[PDB]
């Protein structure tokens, strides 16, 4: 339609799994907008084409009020490579049930870094083992990282006076 | 008052934690001596450094981000410069990238020495405790003459390049360590391999297969341990690596002897790139430079865009372009990656730290299953972890 | 000779970290001159004791 | 000893040589506010060191 | 020696304004101001660099601006004077207060000759600087070391 | 064995004795190390111990508190709209919320900020520390004018080829810093 | 033979050594000489130096 | 359990206290204000922290018992004992062995 | 209305029903409602506010702050 | 009123009587205690390695007497170095509980002073150390020299030689306790033993698996 796809959404194309392409990165990978029902589908799809290493699930605030976006890059590991091809999977998700599929079953490498996702952002991995907050005290409330944060008036959070 | 029962026992490895990789805190339960499941709670220095970098400009921001990997210091310096630096495609001089790769391997040494001093204490022999500082005391003077304080808080990364260039007496004083250094290499691996009481601790305790590192999520000398030979200055032309000759060192056993070994050998490639760094340095050493410059000050092959330590000064107000980006650095550790999407002010909109020890430690409940009670710090002090890294 | 707080100097003895170093002195203490040596990056004064310095026109 | 096989000196500034060193290191045990743990036994706990002593 | 009485409190009533010379390896200067304050003094040990001026700070009040660090405005803090502060606070049984400076090594030496005619205009208050170093303790009037 | 125990101890017990010589020979060495208020060892060229200030130099630009990590020093100016210039009339640094990241003595038009030698700044209290302009206007103190300390060098400061300090009779640097002025 | 069988036992019952009261393996917090302060550690650490004596 | 909020002067436990040894409890919250001597007390000021302890309490018995509520109120009342320093009804312990002034330095008002 | 660097206060009943809840607690502390908050940086229709509390900014609406004055 | 935050009169006469003797018998009381005093091996962020670097050959611990035990019992001396967050900010107060009376906390480094580079906009740190602990002697630095914490031992050496015998009493806390009864519901721990055997980590659960 308006921006053109790349390799790796003409394989997801290929597979039934029409996937919005997004434009390349300021590094030049693939990004990839996948919405919340389909994300599985599309991981199980790239794991069996040679994808074996999530490298850096990251969860990502588009801006206050906006939607919540969990960002799923992710590289073809080998045993040796020069530049191997890479894509960016990023699953919008609204303020309102921030609820994104957890990749565990896919990649293991999503056990702590979608807890910090959810310790930070607010964002629920359903389908995700012991999905606690890593970072914080587990009995906090809030969700920091997000723009709307409001700091409570902690006297440890003080000036040094 | 305390009993004893017949169910298994769960001990907490406490968040206080006499060692010298953070404040970690393990509830490990015991089935007399095996270990049967192991939760880390993690987060006891997490400062917020993600909510920082949203008000900080890249100046600002340089300073604090040495504080993650404290054991390393110039590899956050390294990943947090290259940000925006590849993002607005401003050009790093040779001459710049050159002391980058000395200063990024003499942080690896540094980082493997601050990671060998307490697992030899760990796994035996305390003795070399004592002379592995002294080891690293060398490399805090070449840290302290080129930048300033000792081993962290150390500006020298910029956006358009480094900080300054080095001093007059560096590049042979290098010369005098990394030359002194490299026979006490051979000397710590030959304090394991041989006494073989050491090895009865290290064979197959910790074993994680190839298979299941890649899929954990592993990097640096651990996920090298296990055979796959993946290294992000070789994989990604990093900078002036793809100018040296350095074999990337593997070990196809998985176990904690095999994650011991690479990161020796990591060391002994350092140095390796070091010497060839030092002898391929553009200007050379820099009073020969400087030199240079005031006998040809005009308009020489030196004085130019390369043979200098800075592309151009930047401005405090330098804005972020748009765009996403990730930006891989091959730490001491594994993989330092941030996550940096900008928009046009001088905050950046998102700053994901990628840690090397966040992902390096969730297979340590997975490693801790079969291990006996002696062998869990012998498994912890083997993955390398810096908690500051992990928490952030 | 006498230094004035604002002129550039050089160091002369040889038992020191800064051996030739040069560049302009600052807050003339009466026993003490501070010189500014203006390297590289971050700009550093150390003290001297009014003599071991060696003014450059 | 353990500070001449580890390229360290051993306690100086206390006596000449660190002679008083093992008597200050003692001293200030006697000295602290020797103060028992909360839940815990009184006398298996004072007589805990005698017996091994 | 060991056994010292207290002679070195008689010279602080006489010379008013002592300089201490300590051995750098610290802790033989504070037996002296246990003396010191067994005889009624109270005793106030600043840090002799933190100081700005000694007329600013000690008998005038001063305003101390803290870290704002981008969050706050510029707040000034108008703390009362230190030396006149604390005289009115000890009780009249008890004698005056010893300004015990630690790190006096790096002030001026138009800043010993205010700290010592200070003890002169003011009364019921002493000053001890701990001016340079000595493997024996050993103190001299201020008078005599801005003479030296 | 009966024989075969006692002479399984012969192995071990001759192993133990050629370890405790290596570690007598460790006690051969002489003891590198830095006695620390007799021996202060001096900071590099560039170390960044605390900073200093010059009053009749700043003009109130506050760059330096632009580019502190933390905005921290207080620069407080009026604008004296008599001159149509700020004068300003305190200015301070809180060190013990400093990192010594000396961003303001880099990014510094007048030269007006400059870190000194001195690291041994350690009060009994915090705003002790809140450092004045005319507190951060002294003389830092110089290492070798002890009269008690004996000052040993730095590593990458020594001469080429010693690794050590305290067997260092006279010297320089590693290298010279124009020896090629003349000579080339 | 016999005074490596008493040299050996006796160092694994009062020095430094072959001593697991360093936790540095973590099986405990610090041993039994965890809670003890004052002057009643002064009994575990200077009978500790008796015993070896 | 113990769940605790104990800041410098402010320390919360859940539980009562029997000499020193704190057994958990659900139902109270014991409190010491300024276990280290930093402020010199007087009854006319700490009957108005321990009614502010009342009301805190009070207030916040909708919430759940985790150690993150339990840091509120210490927080609230460490806040409301600074004001009593600003009010210059307490004031700094001069008998005390460290004068750090964490509440503040000593200041004199509008100069 | 609200400017660029201007002291505002934040309303209790607007915000307290919207997205910017869920992120903080319910309990909102007493620097959010004392007018001290600087605006920087609005952007469409959020507002990022520095109060005087040493803690990282917030970015509310422009519906939930009342300039004061 | 009319100062802020004042300073309360001590109204005791402070009657430190002290004869020949036992003046003699405090100086072994101090110099015993700043000469031996011993450091518990702690440490969370970045400057403890410019701690344990003081543990190291070229500059010596155990030179002051500093011998460092890795037990909250037999140490008396505290250094913190590291940056104290909302988590270990119990822990720390809880380490400090437990010492014997003689304590003198020093601070270390920027961040437990002021919470030096976290003082801005960090929303788990605590500013400062002392809003926990009381402290003795405060070392600013990002981190300090090695040589820069030896100074604040010896800054902390001046300090114990100040300490007179007879107030021993005023070392230990005081109890105003006051209690107070709540209707907050109380949580079940959260943090239970079981990671690997949780009833999550064995399969995936069905309504998930069928995208999959
Ligand atoms: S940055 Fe330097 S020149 Fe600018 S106001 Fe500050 S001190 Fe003056
Ligand atoms: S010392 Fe560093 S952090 Fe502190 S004010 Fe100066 S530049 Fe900023
Ligand atoms: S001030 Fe620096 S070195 Fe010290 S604890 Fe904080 S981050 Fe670490």
């Amino acid at each position: 339609p308006i921006v053109e796809a790349g390799p790796v959404g003409r394989l997801l194309q290929s597979q039934n799994l029409s996937v919005e392409s997004l434009g390349r990165d300021a590094s030049g990978v693939e990004m990839i907008k996948v919405d919340r029902d389909r994300l599985l589908a599309v991981c199980q799809t790239l794991y069996a084409d040679g994808f074996n290493y999530l490298r850096c699930q990251a969860a990502y605030d588009s801006g206050p009020g906006q939607d919540l976006v969990s960002t799923y890059h992710l590289i073809k590991l080998s045993d040796n490579a020069d530049r191997p091809p890479e894509v960016r999977i990023k699953v919008f998700v609204p303020r309102d049930d921030p609820r994104v599929p957890s990749v565990y079953w896919i990649w293991k490498t999503a056990d702590w870094q979608e807890r910090e996702s959810y310790d930070m952002f607010g964002i629920v991995y359903e389908g995700h083992p012991n999905l606690k907050r890593i970072l914080m005290p587990e009995d906090w409330v809030g969700w920091p990282l997000r723009k709307d944060y409001i700091t409570p008036d902690f006297y440890e959070l003080q000036e040094a006076y | 008052k305390i009993e004893t029962r017949t169910e298994p026992m769960v001990i907490n490895m406490g968040p206080h934690h006499p060692s010298m990789h953070g404040v970690l805190r393990l509830m490990v339960t015991l089935d007399g001596e095996d270990v049967i499941d192991c939760e880390p709670v993690i987060g006891y220095l997490h400062r917020g450094m993600e909510k920082i970098a949203e008000n900080r400009t890249n100046i600002m921001f340089i300073p604090y981000v040495s504080r993650w990997d404290y054991a390393a210091g110039m590899f956050n310096e390294a990943v947090t410069v290259n940000a925006p630096e590849k993002l607005a495609g401003i050009p790093v001089p040779k001459r710049a990238s050159y002391i980058r790769v000395i200063m990024l391997e003499l942080n690896r040494i540094a980082n493997h020495l601050l990671w060998l001093g307490p697992f030899l204490a760990d796994v035996g022999a305390q003795t070399p405790f004592f002379y592995i500082f002294r080891e690293r005391e060398y490399i805090y003077d070449l840290f302290e003459a080129a930048t300033g304080m000792r081993f962290i808080n150390n500006n020298y990364f910029r956006i358009g390049g480094v900080a300054a260039d080095l001093t007059y007496g560096w590049v042979t004083k290098c010369r005098d360590f990394c030359d002194y250094f490299l026979p006490k290499v051979d000397e710590y691996e030959r304090l394991i391999t041989n006494n073989p009481i050491f090895v009865r601790r290290l064979q197959g305790v910790g074993k994680i297969s190839r298979e299941e590192a890649i899929n954990w999520g592993l990097s640096g000398p651990m996920l090298r341990a296990s055979g796959v030979k993946w290294d992000l200055r070789k994989v990604d032309h990093y900078e002036c690596y793809d100018d040296f000759d350095w074999d990337v060192p593997v070990a196809t056993e998985g176990d904690c002897l095999a994650r011991y070994i690479v990161r020796i050998q990591e060391m002994r490639e350092s140095v390796k790139i070091i010497r060839q760094a030092l002898d391929g340095l553009p200007g050379g050493p820099y009073e020969n430079l400087e030199a240079k410059r005031m006998l040809e000050g005009a308009k020489s092959e030196w004085n130019g865009f390369d043979y200098q330590y800075i592309g151009k000064k930047l401005s405090p107000t330098f804005k972020i372009p748009k765009g996403e980006h990730y930006v891989r650095v091959e730490s001491g550790k594994g993989e330092l990656g941030i996550y940096l999407i900008g928009d046009d002010n001088v905050f950046p909109w998102r700053w994901k730290i990628r840690p090397p020890d966040f992902n390096n430690l969730q297979v340590l409940p997975q490693l801790l299953k079969g291990m006996k009670v002696a062998d869990i710090v012998a498994i912890l002090g083997s993955i390398d972890v810096i908690m500051g890294s992990v928490d952030r | 000779m006498t230094i004035l707080p604002g002129m550039t100097v050089k160091v002369t003895n040889p038992n020191d970290t800064y051996y030739q170093f040069q560049g302009i002195v600052q807050r003339i203490t009466d026993g003490k001159v501070a010189v500014l040596f203006e390297g590289g990056n971050w700009d550093k004064l150390v003290t001297f004791q009014a003599s071991e310095l060696e003014p450059v026109v | 000893i353990s500070a001449a096989v580890q390229q360290r000196i051993g306690p100086e500034y206390i006596g000449p040589l660190g002679i008083l060193a093992p008597l200050a290191d003692g001293l200030k045990l006697i000295f602290k506010e020797d103060v028992l743990p909360a839940n815990s036994d009184r006398w298996l706990f004072t007589l805990g060191p005698a017996v091994v002593v | 020696g060991l056994l010292a009485g207290y002679q070195f409190v008689k010279d602080l009533e006489s010379a008013g304004a002592l300089a201490l010379f300590v051995p750098p390896e610290g802790g033989f200067e504070g037996r002296y101001q246990r003396r010191l304050r067994s005889k009624g003094y109270t005793t106030l040990p600043m840090s002799a660099p933190g100081l700005g001026d000694l007329a600013a700070y000690l008998t005038q009040e001063h305003g101390i601006r803290p870290a704002h660090t981008g969050k706050e405005d510029i707040r000034v803090y108008f703390q009362p004077p230190l030396v006149t502060y604390h005289l009115e606070n000890l009780p009249p049984n008890a004698k005056g207060l010893v300004l015990w400076l630690i790190d006096g090594k790096r002030l001026s030496k138009q800043e010993f000759a205010y700290l010592a005619q200070l003890t002169q205009t003011l009364p019921k208050f002493k000053v001890v600087v701990e001016v340079g170093g000595d493997r024996v303790v050993r103190w001299e009037p201020l008078a005599d070391w801005v003479a030296a | 064995q009966i024989t075969n125990y006692a002479k399984e101890a012969v192995q071990s017990a001759k192993y133990i004795g050629q370890g405790l010589s290596v570690t007598f020979d460790h006690m051969r060495r002489r003891p590198i190390t830095v006695q620390y208020p007799y021996e202060k060892l001096i900071p590099s060229e560039r170390f960044r111990g605390r900073i200093h200030f010059e009053f009749d130099k700043c003009i109130a630009c506050e760059v330096c508190v632009r580019v502190c990590p933390i905005n921290l020093p207080v620069v407080d100016w009026v604008f004296n709209k008599e001159l149509k210039k700020k004068e300003l009339k305190h200015y301070s640094i809180d060190f013990g919320v400093c990192i010594f990241c000396a961003n303001c003595v880099e990014y510094c038009p007048t030269n007006c900020l400059s870190v000194t030698e001195e690291y041994e700044l350690a009060t009994y209290d915090r705003h002790e520390l809140n450092y004045d302009s005319v507190a951060m206007g002294r003389i830092p103190y110089k290492v070798t004018q002890d009269p008690m300390v004996t000052p040993i060098r730095e590593f990458a400061y020594l001469p080429a080829g010693v690794m050590s300090g305290h067997d260092l009779p006279a010297g320089a640097q590693r290298a010279g810093e124009r020896p090629e002025a003349i000579a080339n | 033979i016999g005074f490596l069988v008493f040299w050996i036992a006796a160092l694994a019952e009062c020095e430094r050594l072959p001593f697991d009261l360093p936790e540095a393996e973590e099986e405990l917090v610090a041993g039994y000489q965890t809670e003890y302060a004052g002057m009643k550690f002064a009994l575990f650490y200077l009978g500790a130096y008796v015993n070896l004596v | 359990m113990l769940l605790k909020s104990t800041t410098r002067h402010v320390h919360i436990y859940a539980g009562h206290v029997v000499d020193g040894e704190v057994h958990p409890d659900t139902e109270t919250l014991t409190l010491n204000v300024d276990p280290d001597n930093e402020l010199e007390w007087n009854e006319a000021a700490l009957a108005k922290v321990e009614a502010k302890f009342r009301e805190l309490v009070a207030n916040a018995a909708g919430e759940d018992l985790t150690e993150y509520n339990l840091r509120r109120i210490g927080s609230d009342l460490e806040h409301f004992i600074r004001s009593l320093l600003m009010q210059g009804e307490i004031g700094y312990n001069l008998n005390s062995r460290v004068r750090n002034y964490s509440l503040g330095i000593p200041r004199v008002n509008h100069s | 209305a609200i400017k660029k660097g201007d002291l505002v206060k934040v309303v209790a009943e607007k915000l307290a029903n919207s997205l910017e809840a869920l992120a903080s607690d319910h309990r909102y502390p007493p620097y959010l409602f004392e007018g001290r908050g600087e605006v920087v940086d609005i952007r469409g229709d959020y507002a990022q506010i520095k109060f005087p509390v040493p803690t990282p900014t917030v970015w509310l609406r422009l519906d939930q702050l009342e300039v004061a004055q | 009123p009319a100062i802020l935050n004042p300073i309360a009169r001590p109204e005791v006469p402070q009657e430190l009587a002290e004869n020949i003797i036992l003046t003699s018998l405090n100086d072994v009381y101090d110099w015993a205690r700043l000469s031996s005093l011993w450091p518990l091996m702690y440490g969370t962020a970045c400057c403890f390695i410019e701690f344990a670097a003081m543990i190291g050959s070229r500059f010596d611990f155990d030179r002051f007497g500093l011998v460092p035990r890795n037990s909250p019992r037999q140490a008396d001396l505290i250094i913190t170095s590291g940056t104290i967050t909302m988590k270990m900010a119990p822990a720390l107060v809880r380490l400090y509980e437990q010492m014997p009376s003689p304590k003198y906390v020093i601070a270390m480094g920027a961040c437990t002073i002021t919470g030096g580079m976290f003082s801005s906009d960090s929303y788990s740190a605590v500013r400062g150390v002392d809003k926990l602990i009381p402290v003795d002697v405060y070392l600013p630095g990002c981190p300090p020299r090695p040589e820069a914490i030896m100074d604040a031992i010896v800054k902390l050496r001046k300090k114990i030689a100040n300490e007179h015998i007879n107030e021993r009493g005023n070392l230990a806390q005081t109890h105003r306790l006051f209690t107070a009864k709540h209707k907050m519901k109380p949580v079940p721990p959260i943090l239970t033993g079981q990671y690997l055997n949780a009833p999550s980590r064995q399969a995936p659960p069905p309504a998930l698996a069928a995208a999959m």
